């Protein structure tokens, strides 16, 4: 459906097979799914047909609200107080996409796994690696924190793991 | 709408302890010397329909005649039908 | 579409009508254990459908 | 099963352990030392998805007994044969087992035999 | 349940019924009113063992507190009565 | 903020001007629209918080105690209207004035943006609740009760009250805002571990932490009904918000120094619910089920993790509520048996049906029945102390059998088996009651189906 | 249940108690009809070698040596009446068992229906109200002084009075009340 | 509790109690609903010494069992495709040591 | 009669509304219902693309 | 919804026709199912396939040379 | 863990049936030791043999505490066997109700229970499993038909014992009905179900023609030696039980030592220490 | 003879089989003359008190007043400082605080000591 991207939410073709009655005996699934639809489909939707042109009568919009980029606490003087409180709002605006962000690929994960039935240990390599990474950054960003979590806080968690991260290249460069 | 019939209780002069496997106890009884004063209380266990007891294999083979009929009725039906 | 999910969603569904019904007058008469019965009857008759689907 | 008890109760090297079984070379009996044969291709058995476990050499009589039970629905006894074939096909793997087992064992015994041999030799 | 109202005309029948099956009283000596002890000449024995009879017979089981004290099959039918709070 | 306090005070001149038989009434209607009003800051933000002036600020965690406090009245109005019925009007005035003023201390304790000013109101909430236990209480334990209620508290408050204006000197400004932007690490020295303590101890007291739990039972037991249903559902979790609020300055000392609590929280827990069992009391019965969901509070404040938080505060508005209902159920029995003991008046679901529902409701929620937000903020701190360390959850399913086991001992000694022969004077409950019950009941089944309104800000 | 217990239980008393409950657990050991006559005719025959027995002494060292044995072999699953204090429905319908003074709190609506029964009851009480303050005086003249010795009541004497302390005992609910 | 004579009529049937009679400190702990008391036909020590020597027989027998496994005389299981491995966990871009299954 | 009123009041609502629900709520929200991608066995053919996938690599058959 | 069938003390209960030769139908049924099923698949029961003995099998089929070539 | 677990379960629970008079008592163990059964088949890896063993269970278990309840009914609420004789002719119906669902229970070519039971023996024999689990497994096989035909045996072959007063009654259409449907489905669910649903393991197609009726035979003699224990109560007789059945009667004394040690050890401080 | 059944805290003398019972005496059935005596005129007052068609309140059960009372706030009063008292408190009271600081802290400095040699495996550990 057009309500969401394919993109984001990428589905597999769904190949399916044909019917090959090997036996001139009536099934009953045929004559109950038909039976249903004509019960149940019809009315349904004709309603529905109803409910949107009832809808198309009244025709109203909504935005999706955009924000500014703002200076991050790494450009923040050590006491100016509006430039934390921007960079805080701003660093929790990021923490709740990155937040959306690993819900998205949890659904990927979950779709994927539900979708290829026995073969999922194997045709889902992709989301499980991918899942992997994000999960990584996630971690390193935020893993620590804790309560009263800050854009200070995380922003020493950085700058802790950058120096061990330089002091064991050098390390490396110099063994 | 209740069970009121007024039923009626058999006469005691029924129930007779001979015939029964207390016939049976009354002469181990006496071979001692002893009498139970309770024997014909419980002789009407034994009296009526369930006197004819069956068996443990008899109860497990209920229905086998009825069963062992319509299955060789059915193999026969079968055997001349496919043979065709 | 694919009668799967809605029968085996509607399965559950009326089998708490009775629940629902619990307030009402019925549940103060002698025919509410009949009504019961038959909700549970029908509930089993309309899961039958996505068994034999399934098989 | 005799085994456990001629293993439990008898000698332990006597025979094999079942956990790290084959321990000998495949070709030690035998020089020709035919592979194993495969009817179905990666793509058409994970389209068939059975299980990891039924994957298996057994699993093309799989798959035509899988069909026969899609098509014929209701008739839910119509392919007996492919149940059959199936059913003889893990009959075959299961026979291989054993002759296996039993073709370690005997060579296991032949080798502890020979061992004999040379320890009375080096005495005498 | 489905069990049928029992009346005292049914409790005395069954207790008396009991009383004439038992061979150690003569059937056309005893009464409603007949004694245990002296008019019928029973040990105390005889009629604990009379209690256990009334206990098979009626499905329940009299406390020996109430049953020692039981002599006479008048005051048995009386006390099952009460005790299963029966009309007439 | 003022939309809420100032028709508050207003109830004041309400009820004092009102007709000498209509204050019952006028005080529950317009209690129940200042509820009303009060649901409007559900609305909250992912950003920072409600900043509404330079003196009250509303937040997640705030605003669902807010609600609970403004929706409590009108049911203790509703409960305390019986037992006062051979009083003179001047009497039910003032205690109508002392429930008000009970209300509004907590309204602005609960905003409060400046510490000073929240330990002021903190410690205002106690005269009206004194005065209501002293003076309207039945025994004659109940002065003690009071002195015990009162001197803990103060022996409690005095420390933290230094510790706040030494704070103040040193940092410059004790406003929650700049307190958390300006926040610095506490060195590991013995001042800052004084510091800690006086910080915390305060609100450690009220909670109560095990050992310090001993002025609960006595002051549940003598208050009135009133002074039960205040006490048990928001008066405990003062000292939630407190810690809360203010271990944000008492890192990274936090983990070294709560070790102790957490030791004590997670022993007293099995400890009270295991004294639940044998008790001969429902009041002290309910008095120490409240003791151990409010350890459980504490070692979720402790942890300091998103779930703790999380559970912490779903868990204190559950228990606030299903409490309450409890001791509402256990006040129906007293003012008709007069004896306040759980053995005497027994078998009173053959006689009291449509109650024995309203026991039966009440002990499985108090039970952490899933989903009530009860087991929500059950299993939100289990998990978080899971990840704390693997072997607290010995320790919490030990809590959760024990639960289970005495909420229905609870209900069996008193609503199944057989009734008390000489007993007599038990009237079919009125219809006062059964709302009473019902409204308690309604708004936790009403909170399940939207738990995030309830899950503070870490949500 | 009806009868007071008495200060206790003479030694024929505790003999028939044990011929009793021994009857009853061999007959739960035997479960068919001729086997437990049988074995309940020679345990009546092994009781009765003794019943002449006249020493005390003698009479004390039995029945104790036979209590000992009884409790060895007891059948440790004896059977029970269903409405026996064992039983699988001892206490099935005492949730049914409501009292007589909750009608005094019925609605007026619902005791439209039903008049005559709230007429009878109101007879029943009036005949309760004068029966106990003539029951008060009888019990009060008729008990020993320095307190009564046993809990058996007396019954009435003169030809107006009803038995001392009636109403609770003649107004149990029933067995099966529903 | 339990053991009180179940035949005397009691101001209070169910708790078994008296109206004036003084009340056991414990009587909370005894209420026919709880631990009870009553003369068991088997003694305790008794009892206990044969529940332990079962559970621990059977404890003990399992782990005998655990150390002499029993199994049919078949050799294990084989799997076309390298023991299976593009399916079972994947890791394509590696190439495993091959596997040829013995034919017999 | 009764069980005509009932089967209408008490099934065909109920799966008018569930049917409308997941039709047209649920599944217009992604990944809310996911299949089993069914299962595909050689010799048959596609409806979506029309292929058929080859045959099996005929193995003897005997018994 | 039965019919009334009174209580007999001490004779043998009333039993009623209908009851009595449905009890028989679904027995003799039972029974001529489990007949049919061992008749139609008799093989199956037994067992589909032989178990071979392993002490059968000539040294030749398994690969074994006579203790001197290795 | 699992299969040790569900081994000791269904041999403790067969045991502690094969002494029980009251009939409730006497199925709810025989539940137990099926659910012990189906715990061991998780253990050697066939959960899809387990929830077969879950569907027809659920059927001729349903079937005979009908079946149970019938009969208790028709006594005046009485439970004990020990006052129930004769029901074989006296109440028809019911009897060969019993009867199916006993032989369902036990396991039978071409029943219900059946494809639960001769798979699991089947798979538990061919695997690599532990000794003492299997040797429990076939002795409460043992147990199972020992307390099948004991409770058939006590309850319907017998001389009558209940009080004379006879209120025996079963013409009522929801009972009968209600009692047929399941007999029906403990009759027909295995053989359509297992022959209608896709397979999902590898079978147990080669076999010890020993090792594949070891489930009959074990069956058989369970029935035979339990037979001619019962059969001896009919002698003149009496001797005191050993020790072997006053455990078996009393459940392994468990019941009376964990519901009385804990429980007191707990009470106890609940109130002196804390 | 028979084995002999001996007696425990849960599973008490059956009451058919104590020895005191069958030492009889004339003390002895005064003593439970008097017993039954004070039984009697407990049942005696109750039922006084119970008959009555006047009272429509609970009977006030001075037994239960004293249980409670006994029970809840007599025990401090009567307490004394004794070794045994004194030991008992401190153990039940101290020891388990101190035996759970001991396992936790044991477990977290464990646990600490694998972070900070980084083989611990905390993939997918988000939420904490
Ligand atoms: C008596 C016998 C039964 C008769 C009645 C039968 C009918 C039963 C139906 C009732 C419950 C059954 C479940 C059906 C649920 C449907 C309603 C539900 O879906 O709505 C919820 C909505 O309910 C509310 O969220 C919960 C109410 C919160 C309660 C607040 C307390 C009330 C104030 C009282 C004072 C406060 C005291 C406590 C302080 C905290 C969740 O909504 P949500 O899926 O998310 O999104 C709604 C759509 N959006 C996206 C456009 C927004
Ligand atoms: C009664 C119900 C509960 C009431 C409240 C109980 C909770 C409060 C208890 C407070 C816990 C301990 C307080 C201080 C903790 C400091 C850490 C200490 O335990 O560890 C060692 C401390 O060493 C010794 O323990 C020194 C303290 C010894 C003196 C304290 C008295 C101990 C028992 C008294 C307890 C009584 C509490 C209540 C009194 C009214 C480590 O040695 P060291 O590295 O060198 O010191 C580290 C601290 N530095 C960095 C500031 C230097
Ligand atoms: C560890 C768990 C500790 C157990 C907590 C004990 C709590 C004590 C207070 C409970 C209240 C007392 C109570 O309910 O009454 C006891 C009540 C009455 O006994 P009845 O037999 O029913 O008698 C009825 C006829 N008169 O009996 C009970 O319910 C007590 C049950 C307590 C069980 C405790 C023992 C269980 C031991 C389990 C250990 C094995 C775990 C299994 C591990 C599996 C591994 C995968
Ligand atoms: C429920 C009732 C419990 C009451 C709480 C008891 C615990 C509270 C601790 C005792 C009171 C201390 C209050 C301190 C207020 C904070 C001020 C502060 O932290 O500043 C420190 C001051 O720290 C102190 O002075 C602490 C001295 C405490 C003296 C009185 C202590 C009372 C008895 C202590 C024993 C009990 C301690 C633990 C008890 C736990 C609760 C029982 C730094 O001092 P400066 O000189 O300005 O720094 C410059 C050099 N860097
Ligand atoms: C399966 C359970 C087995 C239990 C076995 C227990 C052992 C049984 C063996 C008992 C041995 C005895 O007789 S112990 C003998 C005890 N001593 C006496 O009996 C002396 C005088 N007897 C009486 O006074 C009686 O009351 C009497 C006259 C009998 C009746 O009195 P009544 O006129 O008022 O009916």
């Amino acid at each position: 459906p057009d309500s969401w991207d394919k993109d984001v939410y990428p589905e597999p073709p769904r190949r399916t097979p044909a019917p090959a009655p090997q036996t001139s005996l009536p099934n009953p699934v045929t004559y109950l799914t038909k039976i249903f639809d004509l019960l149940v489909d019809r009315p349904v939707t004709l309603a529905r047909e109803f409910i949107e042109q009832q809808h198309a009568k009244n025709r109203y919009y909504y935005y999706h609200r955009e924000f500014r980029r703002v200076p991050d606490i790494t450009e923040c003087e050590e006491k100016d107080i509006l430039c934390m409180f921007e960079a805080e709002m701003q660093w929790r605006r990021d923490y709740k996409v990155d937040q959306e962000i690993v819900n998205i690929i949890q659904e990927r994960l979950k779709a994927c796994q539900q979708r290829e039935g026995e073969s999922y240990r194997q045709n889902c390599a992709k989301e499980l690696e991918q899942f992997t990474q994000v999960s990584k950054a996630f971690q390193d960003r935020y893993s620590d924190l804790g309560a009263h979590y800050s854009a200070r806080k995380c922003l020493a968690k950085q700058k802790q793991r950058m120096l061990a991260e330089r002091k064991a290249a050098k390390e490396a460069a110099a063994a | 709408e209740h069970g009121h019939s007024k039923m009626e209780l058999p006469d005691y002069k029924q129930w007779k302890i001979e015939g029964t496997p207390l016939e049976t106890v009354q002469e181990k009884l006496a071979a001692r010397g002893l009498r139970d004063p309770w024997g014909r209380n419980e002789a009407w266990r034994y009296s009526g329909g369930f006197a004819n007891n069956v068996s443990f294999v008899g109860a497990l083979l209920k229905g086998f005649k009825w069963g062992f009929a319509a299955f060789v009725v059915a193999v026969g039906a079968e055997y001349y039908l496919e043979s065709q | 579409m694919n009668p799967f999910a809605s029968l085996t969603l509607t399965t559950l569904t009326i089998l708490t009508i009775p629940i629902m019904m619990s307030n009402s007058n019925i549940y103060k008469t002698n025919l509410y254990p009949n009504y019961v019965k038959t909700t549970v009857s029908y509930a089993f008759t309309l899961s039958l459908v996505p068994l034999l689907m399934f098989m | 099963g005799a085994h456990l008890a001629r293993r439990y109760l008898g000698d332990a090297s006597k025979e094999p352990d079942p956990l790290r079984m084959p321990t000998f070379p495949p070709d030690y009996g035998f020089p020709e030392r035919k592979e194993r044969e495969m009817v179905a291709t990666q793509q058409e058995m994970n389209d068939a998805q059975l299980m990891l476990q039924q994957r298996d050499y057994c699993a093309h009589y799989l798959i035509q007994l899988l069909k026969c039970k899609r098509d014929s629905f209701p008739n839910f006894l119509a392919c007996k044969h492919e149940q059959h074939d199936w059913d003889y096909c893990e009959h075959l793997d299961y026979v291989k087992r054993m002759k296996e087992f039993e073709r370690e064992r005997r060579l296991l015994q032949r080798k502890k035999r020979r061992e004999q041999r040379e320890a009375e030799m080096a005495r005498g | 349940s489905d069990a049928p109202p029992l009346t005292l005309e049914a409790i005395k029948d069954r207790v008396l019924y009991v009383l004439k099956l038992y061979d150690k009283i003569d059937p056309e000596k005893l009464s409603v009113n007949s004694h245990f002890m002296k008019d019928l000449g029973l040990d105390s024995l005889d009629q604990v063992e009379i209690i256990m009879a009334m206990e098979d017979e009626f499905g329940f089981e009299i406390p020996d507190i109430d049953a020692e004290k039981l002599m006479c099959p008048q005051e048995i039918v009386d006390y099952i009565a009460d005790k299963k709070d029966v009309y007439e | 903020m003022l939309k809420i306090i100032i028709p508050t005070t207003m109830l004041l001149p309400m009820t004092w001007m009102s007709k000498h038989n209509m204050i019952w009434i006028n005080a529950t209607v317009h209690s129940l629209l200042i509820s009303l009003i009060s649901l409007s800051l559900l609305n909250q933000l992912g950003e920072n918080s409600l900043n509404f002036s330079l003196t009250f600020f509303s937040d997640s965690l705030s605003a669902p105690l807010l609600v609970l406090t403004t929706w409590l009245l009108p049911l203790m109005l509703m409960a305390s209207q019986s037992h006062l019925s051979k009083e003179t009007t001047t009497r039910k005035k003032l205690y109508i004035t002392m429930l008000i003023l009970l209300q509004l201390f907590l309204i602005m304790t609960f905003t409060a943006t400046e510490l000073i000013l929240f330990y002021i109101l903190f410690e205002a909430t106690l005269v009206p609740t004194l005065i209501i236990i002293t003076r309207w209480g039945n025994q004659t334990e109940r002065l003690n009760a009071g002195l015990y209620f009162l001197f803990y508290t103060l022996a409690g408050s005095l420390p933290l009250l230094v510790a706040l204006v030494y704070i103040q000197n040193t940092t410059g400004s004790l406003n929650f805002l700049i307190i958390h932007y300006w926040s610095h690490p506490l060195s590991n020295s013995w001042s800052n571990i004084f510091m800690w303590l006086a910080c915390i101890m305060a609100f450690m007291v009220k909670m109560p932490l095990y050992g310090l739990h001993l002025w609960l039972p006595k002051a549940h037991v003598e208050a009135p009904i009133a002074g039960s249903m205040v006490l048990a559902a928001v008066l405990l979790k003062l000292g939630g918000y407190g810690m809360m609020r203010i271990t944000t300055i008492l890192n990274p000392l936090t983990n070294y120094m709560a070790y102790p609590f957490l030791m004590l929280s997670m022993w007293g827990m099995i400890m009270t619910s295991s004294i639940c069992l044998r008790q001969t009391d429902l009041k002290s019965l309910i008095a120490y089920s409240s003791v151990s969901h409010m350890a459980l509070v504490i070692v979720a404040i402790m942890i300091q993790t998103p779930w703790s938080f999380m559970g912490a505060t779903a868990l204190m508005i559950a228990h606030g509520l299903t409490s309450s209902m409890l001791f509402c159920l256990a006040n129906t029995n007293y003012e008709r048996v007069h004896s306040r003991t759980m053995i005497l008046a027994r078998g009173l679901q053959t006689l009291l049906p449509l109650m024995a529902t309203w026991w039966l409701v009440a002990s499985l929620t108090n039970l952490a029945l899933p989903p009530s937000i009860n087991l929500i903020g059950e299993l939100f701190i289990i998990t978080a102390s899971f990840s704390w360390s693997n072997i607290t959850i010995i320790l919490m399913g030990m809590n959760m059998m024990i639960t289970a086991l005495y909420s229905l001992y609870m209900l069996i000694t008193t609503q199944r088996g057989k009734y008390t022969h000489h007993i007599n004077n038990i009237k079919p409950s009125f219809t006062r009651e059964n709302a009473l019950m019902a409204l308690h009941i309604l708004p936790l089944l009403l909170l399940t189906l939207n738990p995030k309104m309830i899950l503070g800000p870490l949500y | 249940a009806f009868s007071a217990p008495a200060a206790y239980l003479t030694h024929q008393q505790k003999v028939l108690r044990l011929y009793k409950r021994a009857l009853r657990h061999l007959e739960s050991w035997c479960v068919h009809r001729d086997k437990y006559r049988y074995f309940a005719c020679l345990m009546r025959a092994r009781f009765d070698e003794h019943k002449n027995e006249k020493d005390m002494v003698k009479a004390t060292q039995l029945l104790r040596q036979a209590e000992e044995e009884f409790w060895y072999g007891q059948h440790p699953q004896p059977y029970i009446f269903p409405e026996s204090p064992g039983g699988t429905s001892y206490e099935r319908y005492e949730c049914y068992k409501v009292p007589e003074w909750c009608l005094d709190d019925w609605h007026p609506s619902e005791k439209a229906m039903y008049p005559d029964y709230f007429a009878k009851r109101e007879q029943w009480k009036r005949l309760r109200r004068e029966s106990w303050e003539r029951e008060v005086k009888q019990l009060q003249e008729e008990t020993p002084p320095g307190g009564p010795r046993t809990e058996a009541l007396p019954p009435a004497r003169k030809e107006g009075d009803l038995p001392p302390l009636w109403w609770h005992i003649v107004t149990r609910p029933r067995e099966r009340p529903m | 509790q339990q053991e009180r004579d179940p035949w005397y009529d009691w101001d209070h049937p169910d708790l078994r109690l008296n109206w004036g009679e003084p009340i056991h400190w414990d009587l909370d702990m005894y209420i026919r609903n709880r631990v009870d008391t009553s003369p068991t036909p088997v003694s305790w020590n008794t009892m206990c010494k044969h529940l332990f020597g079962f559970v621990a027989f059977m404890l003990f027998m399992f782990w005998v069992g655990e150390i002499y496994p029993s199994y049919q005389p078949v050799g294990p299981k084989q799997y076309p495709y390298n023991d299976l491995y593009l399916e079972r966990g994947g890791d394509p871009t590696k190439e495993p040591e091959p596997v040829v299954h013995y034919e017999i | 009669y009764r069980h005509s009123i009932f089967a209408v009041t008490h099934v065909l609502i109920p799966v008018w509304i569930i049917h409308y629900y997941l039709k047209y709520h649920v599944t217009a929200k992604p990944y809310t219902v996911v299949e089993r991608k069914p299962r595909i066995f050689p010799g048959d053919t596609i409806l979506e693309t029309g292929e058929v996938i080859p045959l099996m690599k005929e193995f003897p058959d005997q018994h | 919804g039965g019919v009334h069938i009174e209580p007999r003390y001490r004779q043998f209960p009333q039993l009623t026709r209908s009851q009595l030769i449905q009890a028989e139908f679904f027995s003799a049924t039972m029974w001529f199912w489990i007949l049919w099923r061992f008749w139609h698949d008799s093989d199956a029961v037994l067992g589909h396939f032989p178990y071979p003995d392993p002490s059968q099998w000539t040294d030749e089929e398994l690969g074994i040379l006579p203790d001197d070539e290795d | 863990m699992t299969l040790c677990l569900g081994a000791i379960t269904t041999l403790f629970t067969a045991l502690c049936a094969i002494t029980q008079n009251d009939i409730k008592k006497i199925v709810a163990f025989s539940t137990s030791s099926q659910l012990g059964l189906m715990m061991v088949t998780i253990g050697i890896n066939q959960p899809h043999l387990a929830f077969l063993h879950i569907c027809m269970h659920a059927f001729f278990k349903a079937m005979l505490f009908m079946c149970s309840g019938s009969i208790i009914h028709s006594l005046n609420d009485e439970q004990d066997i020990r006052k129930m004789g004769g029901l074989y002719k006296a109440m028809p119906f019911t009897t060969t109700a019993l009867i199916i669902g006993s032989l369902a229970l036990t396991g039978m070519p071409y029943l219900t229970g059946f494809y639960s039971k001769d798979l699991i023996i089947e798979a538990v024999n061919m695997s690599y499993t532990n000794a003492w689990a299997l040797l429990m497994t076939l002795i409460a096989t043992s147990l199972t038909a020992a307390y099948s035909t004991r409770i058939i045996f006590f309850a319907f072959l017998g001389k009558p014992r209940f009080p004379p007063l006879v209120l025996i009654n079963e013409n009522n259409p929801l009972l009968i009905n209600s009692i047929k449907r399941l007999l029906i489905g403990s009759i027909f669910a295995g053989f359509i179900i297992s022959n209608n649903i896709p397979p999902m393991t590898v079978p147990n197609t080669t076999m010890p023609l020993y090792m594949k009726m070891t489930a009959l035979i074990v069956t058989i003699m369970g029935f035979m030696l339990a037979l001619e224990l019962n059969n001896t109560t009919y002698y003149l007789k009496f001797k005191y039980p050993s020790q072997t059945y006053k455990f078996s009667n009393m459940l392994g004394y468990y019941p009376s030592i964990m519901h009385r040690l804990p429980t007191y050890h707990n009470l106890s401080m609940s109130q002196k220490s804390a | 003879s028979f084995p002999k059944y001996k007696p425990s805290r849960l599973a008490t003398l059956p009451a058919t089989l104590d020895p005191a019972e069958y030492d009889i005496s004339p003390e002895t059935r005064k003593a439970q003359a008097e017993r039954l005596a004070i039984r009697s005129r407990l049942k005696r007052e109750y039922l006084l008190q119970y008959n009555d068609p006047n009272r429509l309140g609970v009977i006030e059960d001075p037994a239960l007043i004293r249980w409670t009372y006994a029970r809840s706030a007599n025990i401090y009063p009567n307490f004394r400082p004794t070794p045994k008292t004194s030991l008992l408190g401190a153990l039940f009271g101290i020891g388990p605080l101190f035996f759970w600081y001991y396992v936790f802290k044991t477990d977290r400095d464990k646990k600490e000591k694998l972070i900070q040699e980084g083989k611990l495996d905390q993939t997918f550990n988000i939420s904490y």
